[PDB]
């Protein structure tokens, strides 16, 4: 039996370069043409990859030490080094990168002092001793921090390659040197490929655990064709929704799989847009809202209605075991919506503009989800126009960068295990931040350490329900066809989805 | 990480 598949992505890959990568498309591949310090076991903990053990923490909690390896290597067979990680994660950091990614090194002594511009890059407290031990000084006792160093942002490049391709690392499949269990073989433009194949890395330290030969991927965007694809032995996976989930529910080879994943309308509350800027109007587009026949009638493929900004089932009290997303913070109320919209006419001029603009990816489910989200809005907020705009995923990045938007149908998937993964995208200058939305005492609820964290946190989600600074919408259920012959793939509901290291082909 | 898509 040949070890080959063809699976399936939801978008084509934007970025090749750890710095830079911060959509689940591009993760993912990263996750398995890449590979850090650290990398998730099938119940989501990080466990020793390029690093020999967990780190050895001393100093109160706040100096990290980590041993890579003997044989971990580059692609091209040179050996991975603590400097290349040193530089990888000065380059992260030093503001001239322009880095999507700069949050999750905030733990790290003088990441803050390097984002305000008071200190240079090489302040950051990290430093190798000898070509394998590098030393970590953190802030603070961080419990996450190792879960951090799993992350596809804290990979390490390869010190030879950044020298040699610079702006340009990163452009290409043949602008970048990896090393993880596959190589990318065939990817013909980033941005805009809808095919790409992954072939097995023999360089890589642990190849003996890797059967398969090689990994195709297709872009589907329109799910008729995945299952006529999958029908027809084509395509080895197909991914789910609606009428199409509906009627392969109680397939054999059906799955699905619940994600630590909230889809968002994000809004842009910057002051260029005056609608938005009205707190009361954002509180009529949050009551609008009907999440029950969305997730019921649109999705229907366990996918459930979100209760707040953070997801369910994700992160659980450690003293009392408790869910943090367990209280019912937004609900639809279409009386509370027209009443809310009513109050906000009265603040604003209508004969300006009173229209609306929903970016949305131009994929099937997201067009629909969007024009689902439009009807609800039309039918509470009397007289608004929403459009709904499907554009692909490059300019939708570029556009939520820039805020060059009105409203957004975006989310976000939780890269560890802590509230604190979604709470600071929501943080004042943050580059998750697409909606510029500002509150400084949400802020400071954030940097809590105490013995009340947990509580603090939930208070910082309540302000911003409160504000109505983001409408969480529902999260996110991965519903799919999968043939029985694939075997041992590790799916995630953190972090990046897939890992397919020690994938296989039965029968 | 950032999610455009949810199918
Ligand atoms: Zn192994
Ligand atoms: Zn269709
Ligand atoms: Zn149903
Ligand atoms: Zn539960």
């Amino acid at each position: 039996v040949e070890q080959v598949a063809t699976l399936t992505a939801g978008t084509p890959v934007q970025s090749l370069d750890p710095a830079t990568a911060v959509d689940q498309t591009s993760i993912t591949l990263l996750a398995n043409v890449m590979e850090g310090l650290y990398r998730l076991d099938e119940k989501n903990q990080p466990q020793p990859a390029i690093a020999a053990g967990q780190p050895k923490v001393s100093n109160n909690g706040k100096t990290y030490t980590i041993v890579i390896r003997d044989g971990a290597k580059w692609s091209d067979g040179t050996q991975i080094t603590a400097s290349d990680f040193v530089a990888a994660w000065q380059r992260v950091v030093d503001p001239k990168t322009v880095s999507p990614n700069v949050e999750l090194f905030s733990a790290i002594k003088n990441a803050k002092e390097i984002a305000s511009g008071k200190q240079a890059k090489d302040t950051l407290a990290v430093k190798s001793i000898g070509e394998k031990t590098l030393e970590i000084e953190l802030v603070e006792p961080t419990p996450y921090f190792t879960d951090l160093l799993s992350l596809t942002a804290y990979y390490p490049v390869q010190q030879k390659a950044i020298k040699e391709y610079g702006k340009d690392y990163g452009v290409s499949q043949k602008a970048i040197v990896t090393n993880g269990a596959f190589n990318l073989t065939n990817l013909e433009g980033v941005g805009t490929s809808d095919k790409w194949t992954i072939s097995k890395n023999k360089e890589y330290w642990d190849q003996k655990d890797v059967s398969m030969d090689k990994i195709n991927f297709q872009v589907v965007k329109e799910i008729n064709t995945g299952i006529n694809l999958y029908n027809d032995g084509q395509l080895d996976e197909a991914p789910l929704a609606g009428e199409y989930a509906k009627q392969y529910k109680k397939d054999k080879e059906y799955s699905t799989t619940l994600m630590a994943n909230t889809m968002f309308l994000e809004m842009n509350q910057t002051g260029e847009n005056k609608l938005l800027q009205n707190k009361n109007v954002r509180k009529a587009i949050n009551y609008a809202i009907d999440r029950e026949s969305l997730v019921k009638k649109l999705l229907d493929n366990g996918s459930v209605a979100s209760v707040g900004v953070v997801p369910k089932e994700m992160a659980f009290n450690p003293v009392n075991k408790k869910d943090f997303a367990n209280e019912k913070l937004v609900e639809f109320n279409k009386k509370q919506a027209e009443e809310y919209w009513d109050k906000a006419k009265k603040e604003i001029d209508l004969s300006k503009n009173t229209s609306l603009d929903l970016l949305v990816s131009d994929g099937e489910f997201e067009k629909k989800a969007g024009e689902f989200l439009q009807g609800q809005l039309q039918d509470s907020l009397e007289g608004l126009k929403v459009t709904v705009t499907p554009i692909p995923a490059n300019v939708f990045m570029e556009r939520l960068t820039k805020k060059d938007f009105t409203l957004s149908l975006s989310g976000w998937q939780a890269d560890y295990a802590d509230p604190i993964s979604f709470l600071a995208n929501f943080e004042t200058n943050s580059p998750m931040n697409h909606g510029g939305y500002s509150n400084k005492n949400y802020d400071e609820l954030l940097k809590d350490s105490s013995s009340k964290r947990w509580q603090e946190l939930k208070k910082a989600e309540k302000l911003l329900i409160n504000d109505m600074g983001v409408v969480p919408i529902f999260q996110v259920g991965t519903a799919k066809l999968e043939k029985s012959k694939i075997k041992n793939v590790l799916m995630h509901s953190i972090g990046a989805k897939y890992d397919y290291k020690k994938m296989r082909i039965e029968k | 990480l950032v999610t455009l898509v949810f199918v």
